């Protein structure tokens, strides 16, 4: 929900560590045109 | 590849990449209805439906 997003050639890399990753928060505001998960099942994101 | 590769793409063979669950061994699931990634009785092909 950032106010401004960086360009594609200057994609911004955010580091996420030392915290619990709650994907339900992401789903709360997700108009997911694309939700493609590779190598990890999306339903198994809450127990890994 | 000689007899199973359509020039425009052989879409008759469907490999399931995401599903509601994981197939039980020796269990042929032919559920052609849409898989729902959320929770609702999805009617049209949309997000999580
Ligand atoms: C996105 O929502 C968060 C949480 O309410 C808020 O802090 C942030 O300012 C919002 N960003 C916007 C509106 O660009
Ligand atoms: C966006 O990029 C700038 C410049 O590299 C960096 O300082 C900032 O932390 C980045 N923001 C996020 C949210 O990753």
């Amino acid at each position: 929900n950032a106010t401004r997003f960086a360009s594609v050639y200057a994609w911004n890399r955010t580091r996420i560590s030392n915290c619990v990753a709650d994907y339900s928060v992401l789903y709360n505001f997700a108009p997911f045109f694309a939700f493609k998960c590779y190598g990890v099942s999306p339903t198994k994101l809450n127990d890994l | 590849n000689k007899l199973d590769s359509k020039h425009s793409g052989n879409y008759d063979y469907w490999y399931r990449s995401f599903r509601k669950s994981k197939l039980k061994p020796f269990e042929r699931d032919i559920s052609t209805e849409i898989y729902q990634a959320g929770n609702k009785p999805c009617k049209g092909k949309g997000p999580n439906c």
